């Protein structure tokens, strides 16, 4: 029976790995959003000039 | 045969989820209350009766109430996976919390809710024919657990009288802390709990964290691990009622054997084969190894060292494949040891129990699967050290009346602090006096 | 210098950009095709998108207004200057930087056939972690300005990512796009309509009398009057779609969202399998013929 | 358990507009008022801040008050402005003149009956009322005078509920108005009796947050109001989502205030990360605890190193271990033990909530009760006394009708508040 | 067991950039920061120098400090510069002026708190901290003054850890600056108190290595910094890979220093050989030991033949027999017996590590404690005394605020260090 216990543990390990990949993608997305904000500000200044 | 469980507040409801998860998986009732069985003969299986009653349609329902003052946790129970198991009346919720104030639970708000609770307990007790106690799970650090737990235990104690009340209690840890006002609530709780409980089992979260770090291989434990461990302990203690065995032990035998004098009812709890699945194939698990394990201070679920005191009585519960001769040989070997000492007025220090059903393995659980286990509850004078540090922290806060205006404004006389602190001081003196060897007084 | 593969890419861009057979390209094509959103400085966020137009004018107009266009040699030496400026760049690697910056700025490669949207990941690959939860947008090509002007109509957050875009026919892959893929081209926004949270079916045909569908990917809040005729023809309510004879359903998978899950959900995990096994064990013990671990009830 | 919001004056209405944008986004409410969320968890506590209109619609439990309609017309013209109920906008016909006495005595008594009528109409619709939330500046004119008037009336009418305030107080350096000391002193006098808990923010501290931590090149009031809306929406997060260790505004108040006058708190919010250094640091409990106590991230000019912590509270959002929280709070208290008041054995309360703010894996909001707050009040009192001795602008206020005795009473009361903070600040083991 | 690197001043930043290139190459870290290695042995000790940032990435545990950003902008522009965490770069707004007193008293005390805050934040993150590693030049301005200031502060805050320094010191032959003697004398005075173990390198020795051994026609500072990065990465190599006879910085210090003031060591590295010559000679333990002890290959101007070895240490990298090492060290000690101090029965410690630097079958690094190091300090002291009698440039330092008494103290302390080394040299006894 302890064999099957180990198998279920392995499945849980894979699931948490997937969650970690998700969170990394989210961090990259937020960096992109900040870059877009800076882009808009520079465009407005150029139009003024 | 049957027992009814009362869960109060946040810790008590969350521990209840783990308990009923375990009891369902151990008996085999489906999450919707069903119980599949493919054989037409051999239905005569009354063991569920301790915790469930069946309807005329054959659905099973469990003998529990859930009590909380905030809605969120019980509404989480209402929407979860076990929605269909409980009758919706059993899940009781108030409007607003006791805000970590014992005074709000006891005086203002619990007096309104308490009569509904008593009506529910009556509704349970009417569907009974041999009730032999209540099991209560709570923490004394929070407001509703302290105030409503005391009020409810007082009312239960007047109405039902002699019937036994067994408490599993989470006390504020000696240096881990979650809220500032913990000492006041714990002192005031302990004052009520002294008069109105038959056995009280003490737990500290700091000990279960240490045990889960050292023995299990969990770097970042959370409350679900502790609650699953507590559920396993309760299942071990109640297994003696539910399955066949060589030496059975009824719940009244614990109180008769463990409690020498009527105030001395606080007991320590420990569990032996806490081991991981990878470790489990490296070790044999004989009777003597697990018997030696329950006595190591690394095994305790409360942060006290029993080497700083004297044992008065021990109750040893063995479950699984054990033979009585091995239990006797183990207990005699323990008795030989020099770091284990008994008070000279207690020559026959041990009670044994032996049950054939091995502990159940829970699909998400962290304990390994093992063929045998032993669980110990013991009464020892070392606990007096636990109260003294709480008393010092209370004295430190009360010397400047640091928060008292909330409690006095919500309705309590200032005198009640001094009364409770003097009564717990007398309990400390009782534990000092009981432990003095009679050969010294001649 | 430029490697031969970069020369091939430049040749392909010039030829695909060249209308007619004449070896000249209008400056309007240069302006329309060039992609500012893939400019390195703009992507990192330290230059304004309108500054690229002035640079293009400064490099190209002097010969564009004189010879009526740009030949191949001026384009090639423009990219030679590009490489020379990228040589002193801050990036660790130089060849890949030049290659993918050329690909990004000149909009070459593989694009989804309608509305010409660049895919983020290969279309045949199932969606990964984050993109399995973020809602997608409904997009179609405008008609008052012809295709190739890169102006589209957009409705935000009306498509679930539960399906894979590789199963759709090649002429409908570009109808659904992610928010990150809309950067670099003009957008016109449309307004939703008040409705409840219902999910709606998408159907189409691949042969006369044969239909294929994907179940429940369109929100019921898409307002049908704003959409063109064909696009609202392909959207139909679920049971009506079910009643259509000889319909096939594209496989869809729903993925958990790790932003909205609780701690108490950990308790009831894997319990039906264990309880089934326990019931089998207990009935086997009751029937007899059990010699190891046996049930010890009453 | 529903909260009613009141927004007063220009600063209050501007902060409120961003707050209701942030809250509507977090619960997925479209600016038309329609629910567009993607989990039942969003819907099941929407009642806490929204009222239900017939079939779908949600309305935000807020009253907007101002003395000149310029701000209300600006918020109505904004992208979410339509959501607000039209009858909830209260305005007069002539300005406060940046004068406390006008806002309190002349236009105040004229409008005040209509605001109490609207708040009671809004309050009595709730099935059970939790505290009120008020945003205003103390340096202004209608904000200070009419805000404190309304606070006093609500404390008369609802003494058993909770009263919570967020308040902006003038920096000594970024002077936008000459008469700031009078308005601040009179408002602090009103607050120490009426309020249950008051949080104070310096605009200079928000500028230092933006420039040093976020390194923004060209900040605007939208950023400052976003920081404020972030903390405001964080304090209530445990009210409206499940968690492993629930907490509540009343439990925070009970654990933070040792004695009833000591109810002024500092605020901070931890996971602020710079625009170009996000790939370099993963979120973790050590990172949040280290950033959370860094004075760069605290929203007042006084620094904790010049005072001592009586109590602190941390509210964590996300799926995380309790062990890491308890052991971090123990380690920080033990290693820096001289900065914690010694007659309390444990000064920090923790709370844990499952649902983080959108787009962050984890966040914490920090509330601290620290004696260094006395430095702000002392500075305001010095500036007030310097002008009052010579009567620098007093004829405006006296012409409205104030007795000069009010200024000496208000000065004495503020000086006693400073003294009460000072005695606990400088105690030592003797 | 975690090491913290500090790179200070222009020399420090350049050596650090080349060192972190060599270490990142040896552990297979891409310049994007992604692990791309091909054996678990590479991964299993990455923690020693790198912290793990989210989704794969590793960041190097180093603080970069300088007073004018020109160098810092140059290192950020280099091929590996992106790997470094932006917050770890500390710079001011005006230069050291090549003046020790400015670097120590005026800009030092102004900047030092932000460096100590970063170093403490970084140190307290380790689960168990091993010693610090310090790189700086003594001839510069900010390097000498602020480096020794920071070293003194770290010795106050972490006295139980190890403090290790690599230091570049001027030359009488190829100086870049006139006021070198003051900065060198004051820095050596600070170092002899603060440091636990210090290695000294002359640029003249690196030029002779490059020109004579490698036969480069036109060497550049990149070659000198490669030689330094090779020895620096070699001393710690046994800390972070398995071996038959493990060694550690603390074990080296305990075996090399007989008495606590005698902690200045000479360095060499053996498998140096020109691309033309490499086809002519295979690697073997006799060849490495012979090259290792040849004075041509040692990185100081002083020659061992003019002094005596108190103690020495050799760290071997590669798969090799213990028999060859022990018998070689015995044979060298027995055959040249007049050059070894007689009251120690065995002066050499050996250590063996399995994993060589990439592309070499075997290598050894040598650390030697020899009294001929006294000749360098005496020479610097001579030039200082020549300059000081005439007050040649003293008004700059006195104008910063220094008392002249510091100069006489620093001269006396350096003279006593030279005397102590000379006394232990004492050729013969009686
Ligand atoms: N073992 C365990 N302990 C818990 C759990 N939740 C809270 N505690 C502990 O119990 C004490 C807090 O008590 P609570 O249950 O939160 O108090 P309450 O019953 O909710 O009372 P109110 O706050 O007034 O609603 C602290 O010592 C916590 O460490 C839990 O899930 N498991
Ligand atoms: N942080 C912040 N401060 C503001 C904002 N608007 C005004 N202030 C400040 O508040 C003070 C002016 O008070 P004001 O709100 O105009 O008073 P009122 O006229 O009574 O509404 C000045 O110190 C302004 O800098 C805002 O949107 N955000
Ligand atoms: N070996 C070596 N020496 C250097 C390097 N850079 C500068 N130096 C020497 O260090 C001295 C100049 O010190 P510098 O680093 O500029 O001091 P700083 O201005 O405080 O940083 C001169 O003797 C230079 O020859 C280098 O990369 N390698
Ligand atoms: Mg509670």
């Amino acid at each position: 029976a302890r064999f099957e216990q180990l198998a279920l543990a392995e499945r849980r390990k894979e699931e948490q790995q997937r969650e970690e990949e998700f969170f990394a993608q989210q961090r990259v997305e937020e960096n992109r959003l900040a870059n877009e904000r800076a882009q808009k500000d520079l465009e407005e200044d150029y139009i003024r000039k | 045969r049957e027992a009814i469980c009362i869960h109060i507040g946040q810790a008590g409801c969350q521990v209840g989820n783990a308990c009923w998860e375990l009891f369902c998986l151990e008996h085999g009732i489906q999450p919707d209350g069903a119980m599949p069985s493919d054989k037409t003969i051999g239905v005569e299986d009354d063991a569920f009766n301790t915790f469930f009653s069946e309807t005329g349609a054959g659905k099973h329902v469990p003998r529990a109430v859930f009590l909380d003052l905030e809605p969120t946790v019980v509404d989480e129970v209402r929407t979860g996976t076990y929605r269909q198991l409980f009758h919706p009346e059993q899940l009781i919720s108030g409007k607003e919390d006791a805000a970590n104030n014992y005074a709000r639970g006891h005086y203002t708000i619990g007096k309104e809710i308490v009569d509904l609770c008593l009506d529910r307990i009556r509704k349970l007790a009417d569907n009974c024919t041999g009730l032999q106690g209540f099991l209560v799970y709570h923490a004394v650090g929070g407001g509703t657990g302290s105030g409503l737990g005391a009020l409810l235990l007082e009312r239960l104690s007047v109405d039902y009288g002699k019937k036994s009340k067994l408490g599993y209690t989470v006390y504020p840890s000696p240096q881990v802390s979650t809220a500032v006002v913990e000492p006041y609530n714990s002192v005031l709780s302990t004052h009520s709990l002294l008069e109105h409980t038959d056995v009280a089992a003490m737990l500290d979260n700091e000990a279960i964290y240490d045990l889960t770090r050292r023995n299990l291989d969990i770097e970042r434990p959370t409350y679900t691990n502790l609650n699953r461990l507590i559920g396993q302990v309760v299942s071990s203690l109640t297994a003696s009622l539910r399955f066949d065995g060589a030496l059975n032990v009824d719940l009244t035998e614990f109180q008769t054997n463990l409690v020498p004098y009527p105030r001395i009812h606080f007991v320590l709890t420990s569990y032996a084969p806490v081991i991981s699945a990878e470790k489990a194939y490296h070790e044999q698990l004989s009777v003597s190894e697990i018997s030696n394990a329950v006595f190591e201070p690394a095994s305790m679920m409360t942060k006290c060292d029993p080497r700083h005191g004297k044992y008065m009585a021990c109750c040893l519960m063995y479950r699984g494949d054990v033979v009585p001769k091995d239990v006797n040989a183990a207990v005699a070997t323990i008795k030989t040891k020099r770091t284990i000492q008994f008070v000279d007025w207690s020559p026959t220090g041990f009670k044994c129990g032996i049950n054939y059903q091995p502990p159940t393995v829970v699909p998400g659980g962290d304990l390994a699967k093992v063929q045998r286990a032993v669980c110990m509850i013991a009464n020892s004078t070392a606990i007096a050290e636990v109260f003294a540090r709480i008393d010092h922290k209370f004295d430190l806060m009360y010397s400047k009346r640091a928060f008292v205006h909330w409690y006095v404004g919500e309705g309590m006389e200032e005198g009640e602090f001094s009364e409770a602190r003097e009564d717990l001081a007398a309990l400390e003196k009782d534990y000092e006096e009981v432990g003095a060897e009679s050969a010294d007084m001649d | 210098m430029v490697t031969p593969e970069q020369a091939a890419l430049i040749e392909g861009a010039f030829r695909s950009m060249d209308r007619d057979g004449t070896g000249l390209v209008r400056l309007e094509d240069i302006f329309r095709v060039f992609d500012d959103s893939r400019h390195p400085r703009v992507r990192d966020g330290e230059l304004a998108p309108a500054a690229t137009r002035d640079m293009l004018m400064h490099q190209f107009g002097a010969t564009a207004q004189a010879h009526g266009g740009v030949s191949f040699d001026v384009f090639m030496r423009f990219h030679e200057r590009m490489a020379e400026d990228a040589a002193v760049a801050k990036v660790n690697d130089k060849e890949l930087f030049l290659t993918d910056t050329i690909i990004g700025v000149w909009r070459l490669g593989t694009l989804l056939q309608p509305t010409l949207i660049r895919p983020l990941f290969p279309v045949n690959v199932r969606p990964s972690g984050l993109y399995a939860t973020q809602y997608m947008s409904l997009v179609w090509v405008d008609e008052v300005a012809g295709p190739g002007s890169f102006v589209v109509h957009v409705v935000r957050d009306v498509v679930r990512p539960i399906f894979s875009r590789g199963d759709l026919p090649p002429q409908l892959r570009g109808m659904f796009a992610y928010p990150t893929e809309l950067a670099g081209m003009k957008i016109i926004e449309e307004r939703l309509q008040i409705a409840t949270q219902r999910w709606l079916d998408f159907v189409w045909e691949y042969e006369e009398g044969k239909h294929a569908a994907v179940p429940g990917i369109i929100s019921a809040r898409v307002d049908p009057d704003t959409l063109p005729q064909y696009l609202r023809d392909m959207i139909v309510e679920h049971d009506v779609a079910k009643a259509i004879p000889s319909l096939f359903f594209v496989p869809t998978s729903v993925a958990v969202n790790p932003m909205y899950k609780r701690s108490s959900e950990e308790y009831g995990y894997g319990v039906p399998e264990e309880v089934k096994r326990m019931s089998r064990w207990k009935d086997l013990t009751y029937s007899g013929q059990a010699c190891g671990l046996i049930y010890h009830g009453r | 358990r529903e909260i009613v919001c009141v927004q007063a004056g220009q600063c209050g209405n501007q902060i409120g507009s961003k707050f209701w944008e942030v809250i509507s986004d977090e619960h997925g409410v479209d600016p038309t008022g329609t629910y567009q969320g993607d989990s039942d968890l969003q819907l099941e506590r929407i009642n806490v801040y929204f009222d239900e209109a017939t079939g779908g619609r949600y309305v935000p439990r807020s009253v907007l008050i101002d003395l000149e309609p310029g701000t209300m017309d600006s918020v109505r013209a904004g992208p979410y402005g339509q959501i607000f109920r039209p009858d909830n906008f209260i305005f007069g016909q002539s300005g406060a003149g940046n004068n406390w006495a006008k806002g309190h005595y002349t236009e105040g008594a004229e409008l005040i009956d209509s605001v109490l009528d609207v708040c009671c109409k809004e309050a009595e619709s709730c099935d059970c009322l939790q505290g009120f939330q008020i945003c205003h500046s103390l340096g202004g004119g209608t904000g200070s005078g009419m805000g404190t008037l309304l606070i006093s009336k609500l404390r008369e009418q609802y003494p058993d509920r909770i009263m919570m305030t967020f308040s902006i107080i003038p920096s000594p350096k970024v002077s936008d108005t000459v008469v700031e000391p009078y308005n601040t002193t009179l408002s602090v006098h009103q607050l120490v009796e009426n309020s249950d808990e008051s949080m104070c923010i310096d605009n200079e501290a928000l500028y230092d947050i933006c420039f040093r931590t976020l390194k923004l090149t060209t900040p605007t009031f939208g950023d400052l109001n976003h920081l404020v809306s972030a903390v405001v929406s964080g304090v209530t997060c445990c009210l409206r989502f499940p968690g492993q260790l629930n907490s509540d505004l009343r439990k925070l108040a009970v654990n933070l205030v040792p004695f009833p006058r000591l109810h002024f708190f500092m605020m901070g919010f931890a996971p602020l990360t710079s625009r170009g250094s996000q790939q370099y640091r993963g979120l973790s409990v050590p990172e949040l605890t280290q950033q959370m106590f860094d004075a760069k991230n605290m929203m007042q000019a006084a620094d904790p190193r010049h005072g001592r912590y009586l109590t602190a509270s941390a509210l964590f959002r996300g799926r995380m271990s309790t062990k890491e929280v308890d052991e971090q709070m123990l380690n920080v208290q033990n290693k820096n033990s001289s900065y914690f008041i010694e007659w309390i054995p444990n000064n920090i309360k923790s709370s844990v909530c499952d649902i983080p703010p959108k787009g962050l894996k984890m966040a914490v909001t920090f509330i601290g009760n620290n004696t260094c707050i006395q430095e702000m009040f002392r500075r305001v009192g010095e500036q007030f006394t310097l002008m009052f001795r010579r009567k620098a602008f007093l004829h405006w206020y006296t012409g409205e009708g104030m007795d000069e005795m009010e200024f000496t009473e208000a000065e004495s009361n503020m000086n006693d508040l400073v003294s009460e903070y000072q005695q606990y600040q400088d105690a030592t083991i003797e």
